[PDB]
């Protein structure tokens, strides 16, 4: 899963 | 409180320095090892540097070394990262963190973070449209409404409703990067029918790298 | 150097449920192993340091134990709140380093979105873009089908999506749908239609507008 | 603060580095001041990014 | 290449969570039936399901 900046979160 | 304040991060073309600062309050720096631990896409979270104040002894990553510099002024509680010859795979949330605070062998406290955008593209503030409600955004005595944060660049924007007093059925979506190499991102609220053109609704969008502030009323179209 | 191999990488389940999550190292690391929960728009943050030790404030519904090089996280009994990413982290050697990352969603009932399109605005139309907005509102599971029409016909290429993470309050999603056209090519056609496919709905819906009306 | 013959000599060889510009010069200036025990790290990241930009 | 495994993780009791599992289809593999060993600890003897040509499992728990 890839993290993003704008969640500062994993997206699967 | 324990706390720790980042700031400095920003955008900076490839091959050039930025200097981040980490302000501690409610303990000393003095006490605890400081470390420098950042988090991107790339390579999700990855330890950068530490320092213990007390004796001055730095240890790097491999990635860095060379590049990255740490330091720490105890007399103003502060730490710091200098960063030069910075390259694309140094894009990332710098985060400050302590470690054997209060004898808690883990990094216990860390601080909100600072962005640090690597690229050669140019600041631009966003040009914000409004998401008027209409009989086509209303069902079940509820209507949605909204701002349209169109075309910005680096990250980030903050988006609130009414000055932070309207929280309730707030949708900010994930900025999503268009293929002009711009952001762009919608916040949206859902609210009681009856209250449109009596309750003023206000999205107040701020892009600091572009100094940008805009406070947009949202309200039903003409006809 | 030390790796940390966190598994599974996604891990969904009901609130109460008890849940397990996993962390390897490539070598001994005693016991010198942290946890910690990331949440939506978040710092990370310590659950458990010295592999099964809590930080304090931390819910003890949260626990941690090491077998070897083999650590594990459980939730005792899974909290809306405690949908976030959790990870691990060694400090035996320098780097430290931390695992991937697990993430944690919750499962609900099934619930249909609430469809709603926005025209571009007269404001936008100034300058020479249009976009147009479909919005999800609500919705449970992530999985969503958006399909824009312009007179009918099919488009492709000319939208992007952009899907909140989990509610807070009802662990629902929502999604907009952005299409993007030049204001001469919005000024061309009429019929603006955002076509939605989702479990919760009977048969698609479609939400449309004549640009020009009210 | 004060400086060693070597300190200064690293001082030195980044300060006449005719292919840097003026932020990368003062910043890996910074860099040797912040940390004496980077120093040939440092002169070796700065001798790099010089000869990049010949 | 890399491949997802999609794990359903069904309790004696009735309770479903599910999983997933990624890296060389090799690897991911690996780490669900490491997985199911570990949570048979706890929830029973496990029996793993392939479907989908190994892509997909049903993963039961005794108990
Ligand atoms: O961190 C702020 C972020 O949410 C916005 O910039 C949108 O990505």
């Amino acid at each position: 899963c890839q993290f993003d900046f704008s969640t500062x979160r994993l997206r699967c | 409180e324990v706390q720790l304040v980042e700031s400095g991060g920003g955008l900076v073309q490839p091959g050039g320095s930025l200097r981040l600062s980490c302000a501690a309050s409610g303990f000393n720096i003095k006490d605890t090892y400081i470390h420098w631990v950042r988090q991107s896409p790339g390579k999700g979270l990855e330890w950068v540097a530490r320092i213990y104040p007390t004796n001055g002894y730095t240890r790097y990553a491999d990635s860095v070394k060379g590049r990255f510099t740490i330091s720490a002024d105890t007399s103003k509680n502060t730490a710091y990262l200098q960063m030069n010859s910075l390259r694309a795979e140094d894009t990332a949330i710098y985060y400050c963190s302590r470690w054997g605070g209060d004898g808690f062998y883990a990094m216990d406290y860390w601080g909100q973070g600072t962005l640090v955008t690597v690229s050669s593209a140019s600041t631009k503030g966003p040009s914000v449209f409004p998401l008027a409600p209409s009989s086509k955004s209303t069902s079940g005595g509820t209507a949605a409404l909204g701002c349209l944060v169109k075309d910005y660049f680096p990250e980030p924007v903050t988006v609130s409703w009414n000055s932070g007093a309207l929280t309730s059925g707030v949708h900010t979506f994930p900025a999503v990067l268009q293929s002009s190499g711009l952001y762009s991102l919608s916040s949206v609220v859902t609210v009681p029918s009856s209250s449109l053109g009596t309750q003023t609704y206000i999205c107040n969008v701020n892009h600091k790298p572009s100094n940008t502030k805009v406070d947009k009323k949202v309200e039903p179209k003409s006809c | 150097d030390i790796q940390m191999t966190q598994s599974p990488i996604l891990l969904s389940a009901s609130v109460g449920d008890r849940v397990t999550i996993t962390c390897r190292a490539s070598q001994d690391v005693n016991t010198a192993v942290a946890w910690y929960q990331q949440r939506t728009n978040g710092s990370p943050r310590l659950l458990i340091y010295s592999a099964s030790f809590l930080y304090s404030g931390v819910p003890s519904r949260f626990s941690g134990s090491r077998s070897g090089t083999d650590f594990t996280l459980t939730i005792s009994s899974l909290q809306p709140e405690d949908e976030a990413d959790y990870y691990c982290q060694q400090h035996y050697t320098t780097p430290p380093t931390f695992g991937a990352g697990t993430k944690v969603e919750i499962k609900r009932t099934v619930a249909a979105p609430s469809v709603f399109i926005f025209p571009p605005s007269d404001e936008q139309l100034k300058s020479g873009t249009a976009s147009v907005v479909c919005l999800l509102n609500n919705f449970y599971p992530r999985e969503a089908k958006v399909q824009w029409k312009v007179d009918n016909a099919l488009q492709s290429g000319n939208s992007q999506e952009s899907v909140t993470e989990q509610d807070s309050k009802d662990s629902t999603y929502s999604l907009s749908s952005t299409l993007t056209l030049s204001k001469a090519d919005y000024e061309k056609h009429k019929v603006y239609a955002c076509e939605v496919t989702h479990q919760g709905l009977s048969s698609p819906v479609t939400k449309s507008f004549n640009r020009g009306e009210c | 603060g004060s400086y060693n013959k070597d300190q200064q000599s690293a001082f030195y060889e980044i300060l006449n580095m005719p292919n840097l510009n003026e932020a990368q010069r003062n910043g890996f200036i910074q860099s040797l001041k912040d940390d004496p025990s980077q120093s040939t790290n440092v002169l070796g990241e700065a001798k790099k990014l010089n000869e990049s930009q010949a | 290449s890399e491949v997802t495994i999609k794990v359903n993780l069904i309790f004696a009791d009735g309770k479903i969570q599910t999983a997933e599992f990624k890296g060389t289809f090799e690897e991911a593999t690996a780490e669900a039936y490491r997985y199911a060993a570990l949570l048979a600890k706890v929830n029973g003897e496990y029996t793993a399901d392939l479907e989908d040509g190994g892509n997909h499992m049903n993963i039961k728990f005794a108990g």
